[PDB]
């Protein structure tokens, strides 16, 4: 983004900074995270969620859908894969062999996008469905592995990075449902002060600093526990 | 081996010509085989009374300067429980959480066979200027 | 024009059993006429009259039990049927069907639900349909706890359906949902389900069942049903409840209804090593797992020591599109139709740009021939997950991506007319791979390497550079990260802010952006060594695909991923081996672009991450160690 | 093919010594093997399996063996043309040349690299027609039949893979197909092996899962008597887990006390046969020998299935034994396992020192080189946990619930044990005896995260029993037919299991 004639700070002068677990311990970490989320939701706070297809693979489509429905998700950062798998589970009740994927993509391409397929009654349920219905901004960044892609996925990654930075702006919390590439990119885009929730079943929880919280469980199980605990600050 | 009545006898007769136990008997190195509930058949040498085995372990550990621990997790914690702090503990395994033993102790996260091969090569490059 | 139900009395536990049967006997006696059949000594499971057969109007299809333990009851039941003026039908001795336990009518009479999967056969549903002249909707049971339809499925009057979805596969659930609206579905929770809540008798609004949860009963009452409970736990000990202990003889008849079947039957032939590889077994498992059934007709062995075997199989599927899926999965393993049944391929024209007709065939990795104008046409540009476009005037067939489909193209549709033509002692796999690479290098073959930043982090930069120098790398597929890490290790002697979001990354990227790309930065002696240096110097084509994580990308990094996918397919063409040293995302895409004939070497330290459909070799080690061993072994073919 | 070797001998009136090639690079014998005059043999051992290498070493003395390093082998050094005094080969290592010259051979090297690029070196380009004349076959041949659904199961493929991997060969006869799934289709296969011992070895694994000899060829069993105490005849048959019948005096006798890794002892006047451990063997016992005369025969859904099975077996089916480790306590599983003990789901407990000290620490001191020595010492004071339960020191926990409801438990010792509780055995022969006692008559065994321990307990168990093995690693997941394993947290598994069994029975 540097334009000619810009004066860029140089050197070090004049700069200062005002700045797998057992399910038993997982449910305590989930209690803490759920309480923080309820607090941020009850004010005008922004929560952004970055999702990968693992959310769908582990049975977490319904729980993430509930979080979007109940106003806990203000933006969605994902890719082609998570959208096609969510829409496949919504249409045919399964996900991931490869054949069903393309037919879904073709169907969505026929409608020309996810929004068209939602209003045309092709997508009645799912994460993308709740995002379109409840007017949640989402961005599907492309990858070289992408089949199709869906009309919605931004295949030019400078544009996708811009949209990612836009959706990240007012954030107080970021739910990372670990796509390692996605989580590291979104983390590099986020400033300090924001609480980072990083969930993965891998000891891929290389999360630099608390400024946050990492969880080592099954992401679908994590979502189930989170929705259960959050449905107790709603009774 | 039971028919020969022990590992030493089976080596001296000529049924065991090579291996770790063969070299232990030949160069007269003391060894102790602690028993386990999983033992499918006790070699005559395997100590099935674990108080005697623990005593023998403490005996053989005495005066040690380094302990190379090669992929016995159950054994490694017990031998460490028997060892004082002054000895350097080398714990090698791929798990890698069983490498968490705690600068006076070194942990290595690899395959134990590769560790042994590299160790022999480097010890050659160290004791073979001939 | 009434309700008639057949029951059978049971002539420590057993005392309670008798009482419970009596308790049930009167309860159904309050709602319908209860016919009895004389029991027999030696057949205690004769009380479950639902397994006697299936009655509609005046015709009864006698049941053919799967196991031998209850077959002795078949004659006595048949006797009862014949004594009361019913036209008894019997199934082939090989074709099992367990009666009203696996076939339940919709209460309005529109169709007959029939289950298959454990005790009743899919191939029997056409027989029933023809003999009772009614529509048969096929559902596959998947849970061994509910091997009978009437233990997890209970059609109710008023258009309601009381059932337990987890007892059915995805396709059967899709069918059920297509036919029954959600307001008419009473889902049963698991606790009720295991107590045979669906094994309930419904007359008009009354539902007779054993003891169930209060919540289920209230959910039933809201729909307008009045539940009458009776204890039947003694029969629950034998996998039977109220529905099992009854058989409804007066079923409703909608004269507008005739026999109907969705089932399709086909014969396929498979030639080849079906004995060793176990390909025939894989075929039959594919058929069943996709909700189909089979009967192996002919197994003809060739010469008897180790020659090729040929076989015939009849394949049945409940849906046409289930047949389509089954047939694609079989075609990937030979499976040509019988020589006299050979048809040509059907096509449809493309109306929307970059969209295909729904029934289009999805391409696989394996090389395929399609029968166009009665001739076998080899398919060009073989790739998985694409459409096959055929030209009529010349004989061609090609795989083309969905987005590349142009208007007016003829794309294959249907399935007709297609044929398909951490671990140690790694050093052994390394020896084999090194020898194979030497073979492909000597003769004129392309070797492509897909690399990730793990190559640099694990100390493999120099070895991969040597591989590039010695002509083992004909194309390089990578990303922004590996290029910046390689150049950082080359310039400053350290990748990832350590020995090979740090500032060295941006400084390196900034310099390379100053030169306008890596090639220029090489020409200005800024990059003197490394993988990218050897790629530019020895002029090896490389493509750096962009990523959403990419930091201020190098001028070479392609940020338009459609262009990147096109260039990836370009560089992959004509390859004999693909060395894959990276994360899955990069490797999965490169694999999705390559055909089956190419040799795949997939190396990674994650043991579960080495998953690739042997033609492909996988290694679970540190990629740097693999590279060092490979370079050493390849030198032993030059030293 | 191995089956070509009997022909050769018959047609040439010669002995054929069979070697199995294992390396794909050297698929031809003359690419890794070169017999030389003077009794010398130039070869690359890694190109042959263990049995073939053993044969070669048995036949050739060490002074007569010339091993090649990998570099030479990959350079087709063994593909050499040999005249009684000359050896012609490609370019070879200098060290190899020195060893070759040490024998009476004079090396003449000539380039053939262009042919090496096509699979052949100098020896491949020649065929010696003047071979000297200065019939025997080691191969053993048998036909066997297997009665089972050969297509609807991997019965034939696993059988044939066993045959080939054990250095044998096979030939499938004509497949007899049934009319339906009730008419089982079965076939007989010719099985060949280069050694008598290898034929025997193939047959033991082959005897498992049916594989009966043809009706006319054998109804006897061989035995040999035990001469040394606590030893067995060299050819003693090794028992498996699966139920076995042996043909003694032309009658089928079922073996009692079936255990894997044991010997089968048969008595004639009382015609039964029993499994006996090597150490327990007494002199004059008749141990079966050879192979003649023996015959055999999901996130949460898995927890639902196991719970259903537990409800089934709880209703007066059979003893349920649980093997527990300290991982059960570490993950918050003490209370759920205790509840399982209370509700009659646990009929015996197999564990160790560690799980007991950790459970009692959680019960006494909470806290959901350490305190344990205080706890261990306290328990030592009472002289045992049962006494410690009868006193007011242990009121709750897994050990408490076992003592109160009087569930038999056995704590096997380990070299890792911290100064042991009085209940811990520490004499492992006695511990194995008690373990086999407590396993008796069980229908299901819950295996809770002790891979070494659980595998040791499983080897003591008969075949018929269904086993559930839980761990967070696919490492402690062994298996067998009846038994499925879980990849969850053992505490989560216990919570789900207690919930599913609750309100159900």
């Amino acid at each position: 983004d540097l334009q000619v004639g810009d004066r860029v700070m140089v050197g070090v002068e004049g700069i200062r900074t005002i700045k797998v677990s057992s399910e038993r311990r997982v449910e305590l970490l989930v209690e803490q995270i759920a309480w923080e989320m309820r607090q941020i939701r009850d004010q005008g706070g922004k929560i952004v969620v970055t999702a990968g297809p693992v959310v769908i693979h582990t049975g977490g489509a319904q729980h993430l859908s509930h979080l979007v429905r109940e106003g806990y998700v203000h933006a969605l950062l994902g890719g082609n894969a998570i959208a096609v798998h969510d829409i496949e589970q919504a249409t045919m009740g399964t996900s991931l062999g490869h054949r069903h994927h393309l037919k879904i993509i073709n169907s969505v391409r026929r409608y020309g996008g996810i929004r068209q397929a939602v209003e045309a009654g092709f997508i009645s349920k799912g994460v993308m469905y709740e995002c379109v219905k409840n007017n949640i901004p989402y961005c599907l960044a492309g990858s070289i592995r992408d089949d199709g892609p869906l009309p919605d996925t931004e295949m030019n990654l400078v544009r996708a990075q811009s949209r990612y930075s836009e959706l990240i702006q007012g954030a107080d919390m970021i739910l990372m449902l670990s796509s390692m590439l996605h989580s590291i990119g979104v983390g590099n885009m986020t400033p300090s002060g924001v609480k980072m929730v990083c969930v993965d079943i891998n000891p891929a929880v290389v999360t630099k600093l608390s400024d946050s919280v990492g969880v080592v469980t099954d992401v679908g199980l994590f979502l189930s526990l989170l929705v259960r605990q959050l449905q107790q600050l709603t009774r | 081996v039971r028919r020969y009545g022990g590992i030493r006898q089976a080596v001296e007769a000529g049924f065991i010509s090579k291996g770790v136990m063969y070299e232990c008997v030949k160069n007269n190195i003391p060894y102790c085989l602690a028993g386990s509930i999983r033992d499918d058949g006790p070699l005559p040498d395997t100590e099935m009374n674990l108080v005697r085995a623990q005593s023998r372990y403490s005996e053989l550990i005495q005066g040690a300067d380094m302990i190379l621990m090669l992929s016995s997790m159950l054994h490694s914690i017990g031998v460490g429980n028997m060892t004082p702090s002054g000895v350097k503990m080398v714990c090698v395994d791929i798990n890698p959480a069983v490498v968490t033993k705690l600068v006076e102790s070194v942990g290595v996260v690899t395959d134990v066979g590769l560790f042994l091969s590299l160790l022999v090569r480097q010890l050659q490059q160290l004791t073979r200027p001939y | 024009d009434d309700i008639r139900i057949l029951m059978c009395p049971p002539d420590s536990s057993q005392e309670r059993a008798v009482e419970q049967w009596k308790k049930l006997h009167q309860t159904i006696k309050e709602c319908a006429i209860v016919d009895l059949v004389k029991p027999a000594k030696g057949w205690p499971d004769m009380v479950f009259t639902a397994n006697a057969g299936l009655v509609l109007g005046e015709n009864v299809v006698l049941s053919r039990f799967y196991h031998k333990e209850r077959q002795g009851e078949e004659p006595y039941f048949k006797a009862w049927f014949e004594e009361n003026g019913f036209t008894v039908y019997e199934l082939p001795q090989d074709l099992p069907f367990e009666g009203a336990g696996d076939a339940l009518f919709d209460r309005e009479g529109r169709w007959l639900w029939a289950g298959y999967g454990f005790r009743s056969e899919l191939d029997s549903h056409p027989y029933i349909a023809k003999w009772l002249d009614t529509e048969v909707v096929s559902l596959r049971l998947i849970d061994e706890r509910f091997y009978h339809l009437d233990t997890c499925f209970c059609p109710l009057s008023g258009g309601y359906l009381l059932y337990y979805p987890p007892a059915f596969d995805a396709y059967s659930n899709r069918v059920i949902e297509m036919r029954i609206p959600p307001e008419k579905r009473i889902i049963v929770e698991e606790l009720d389900a295991v107590n045979f809540a669906c094994n309930a008798v419904n007359v008009n609004d009354i539902i007779i069942m054993n003891l169930v949860s209060r919540t289920l009963k209230e959910k039933l009452a809201e729909a307008g049903f009045k539940v009458r409970e009776t204890p039947l736990t003694e029969f629950l000990k034998a996998g039977g409840a109220a529905k099992c202990l009854t058989l409804r003889v007066t079923e409703p008849i909608l004269p507008d209804v005739h026999a109907t079947v969705s089932i399709e039957s086909r014969v396929i032939r498979m030639e080849g090593h079906l004995l060793d590889a176990g390909i025939l077994n894989q075929a039959l498992d594919l058929v069943v797992e996709n909700s189909g059934s089979f009967r192996v007709l002919n197994f003809n062995l060739g010469v008897e020591r180790n020659s090729t075997s040929s076989a015939e199989v009849r394949v049945s599927a409940p849906s046409h599109q289930i047949m389509e899926e089954i047939m694609t999965e079989l075609i990937d393993l030979g499976a040509v139709p019988p020589p006299q049944e050979l048809c040509d391929i059907n096509t449809e024209t493309v109306t929307q740009g970059g969209v295909a007709p729904d029934d289009f065939y999805v391409s696989t990795i394996y090389p395929t021939e399609v029968r166009v104008n009665c001739e076998w046409v080899q398919v060009t540009g073989q790739r998985m997950d694409a459409a096959i476009v055929v030209t009529s005037n010349p004989p061609s067939a090609r795989c083309v991506l969905l987005r590349d489909l142009q208007v007016g193209d003829r794309v294959m549709v249907g399935v007709e007319g297609i044929r398909t033509i951490s671990e140690r002692r790694v050093e052994l796999l390394v020896e084999q791979i090194a020898w194979e690479m030497r073979q492909i290098r000597d003769q004129g073959g392309k070797i492509v390497v897909t690399a990730g930043p793990v190559v640099i982090h694990t100390g493999g930069a120099q070895h991969l550079s040597h591989l590039v120098r010695e002509g083992y790398v004909h194309a390089l597929l990578g990303g922004n990260a590996i290029a910046v890490h390689d150049i950082e290790q080359a310039t400053m002697g350290t990748s990832l802010g350590v020995d090979m979001g740090h500032r060295h990354h941006l400084k390196i990227i900034n310099s390379v952006r100053r030169y306008g790309g890596i090639r220029q930065a090489v020409e200005a002696g800024f990059i003197s060594k490394g993988v990218m240096y050897e790629c530019v110097k020895n002029n090896i084509p490389y493509c750096l695909a962009g990523s959403i994580r990419d930091d201020g990308p190098l001028p070479d990094t392609e940020m338009n991923l459609v262009r990147a996918q096109s260039r990836y397919s370009e560089l992959i063409q004509g390859a004999d081996m693909i060395l894959m040293l990276s994360s899955m995302l990069h490797s999965i895409g490169v694999g999705n672009m390559t055909p089956s004939g190419v040799k795949m070497v997939c190396v990674d330290i994650n043991p579960a991450v080495v998953t690739k459909l042997v033609e492909s070799v996988g290694v679970v080690t540190d990629v740097g160690l693999f590279l060092s061993l490979l370079v050493r072994q390849l030198q032993q073919l030059t030293r | 093919e191995l089956d070509s070797h009997p022909y050769i001998a018959k047609w040439l009136d010669t002995e054929v010594v069979s070697l199995r090639l294992i390396d794909e690079r050297f698929y031809h014998l003359d690419t890794c093997f070169c017999p030389l005059s003077g009794g010398y043999l130039l070869y690359y051992p890694p190109a042959f399996d263990a049995y073939s290498n053993r044969v070669i070493e048995m036949r050739i003395p060490p002074e007569k063996r010339i091993i090649v390093e990998e570099l030479d082998a990959v350079n087709f050094a063994c593909n050499a043309v040999n005249v009684n005094d000359i050896i012609i080969m490609n370019l070879v290592s200098r060290t190899l040349k020195e060893k070759l010259a040490e024998a009476g051979f004079k090396v003449r090297e000539t380039p053939l690299t262009e042919f090496l690029k096509a699979g052949g070196a100098a020896k491949c380009l020649t065929l010696r027609v003047t071979e000297p004349i200065l019939a025997t076959v080691s191969i053993e041949s048998r036909v066997i039949r297997m009665e089972g659904h050969l297509l609807d199961a991997g019965i034939l493929n696993q059988a044939l893979d066993l045959v080939v991997e054990n250095s044998g060969s096979f030939r499938v006869l004509n497949f007899n197909l049934g009319v339906e799934r009730n008419s089982t289709s079965s076939a007989e296969v010719r099985v060949s092996a280069p050694s008598h011992q290898i034929m025997e070895e193939i047959m033991t694994e082959l005897i498992d899962l049916g594989a009966v000899p043809p009706p006319q060829e054998l109804c006897d069993i061989n035995t040999e008597t035990v001469t040394q105490g606590g030893v067995a005849p060299d050819d003693f048959y090794v028992s498996t887990i699966y139920p076995t019948e042996v043909r003694v005096n032309c009658e089928w006798v079922q073996v009692t006390g079936q255990r894997m890794d044991a010997a089968i002892v048969v008595t004639s006047n009382p015609p039964s046969a029993r499994c006996v451990l090597l150490r327990d063997l007494q002199v004059g016992d008749r141990v079966m020998v050879g192979v003649e005369g023996i015959r055999t025969i999901r996130v949460e859904l898995l927890v639902e299935q196991i719970a259903w099975e537990m409800r089934q077996i709880r209703d007066q089916g059979g003893k349920i034994v649980v093997t527990a480790g300290p991982v059960v306590i570490h993950t918050g599983g003490a209370q759920h396992l205790s509840h399982l003990v209370r509700e009659g789901y646990v009929h015996a407990l197999l564990g160790g020192n560690a799980i007991a000290v950790h459970d009692i620490e959680q019960a006494t001191m909470g806290t959901s080189h350490r305190h344990h020595l205080k706890i261990i010492n306290s328990v030592r004071r009472y002289g045992g946990i049962r006494q410690a339960v009868e006193a007011g020191f242990i009121s709750k926990g897994v050990m408490y619930e076992c003592v109160k409801n009087n569930i038999p438990y056995c704590l096997a010792g380990s070299i890792r044990d911290d100064g042991p509780l009085p209940d811990t055995e520490m004499n492992l022969v006695r511990a194995q005896s008690r373990y086999s006692e407590l396993i008796q008559g069980a229908d299901m065994i819950l295996m809770l995260s002790s891979m070494l321990h659980s595998i040791g307990v499983g080897n003591m168990t008969p075949s018929g029993v269904k086993m559930v093995c839980v761990d967070i690693n696919p490492a402690v997941v062994t298996g067998s037919v009846e038994s499925v394993g879980v990849v969850t947290d053992v505490g989560l598994f216990l919570s789900l299991l207690v919930r599913q069994l609750q309100q159900l029975t």
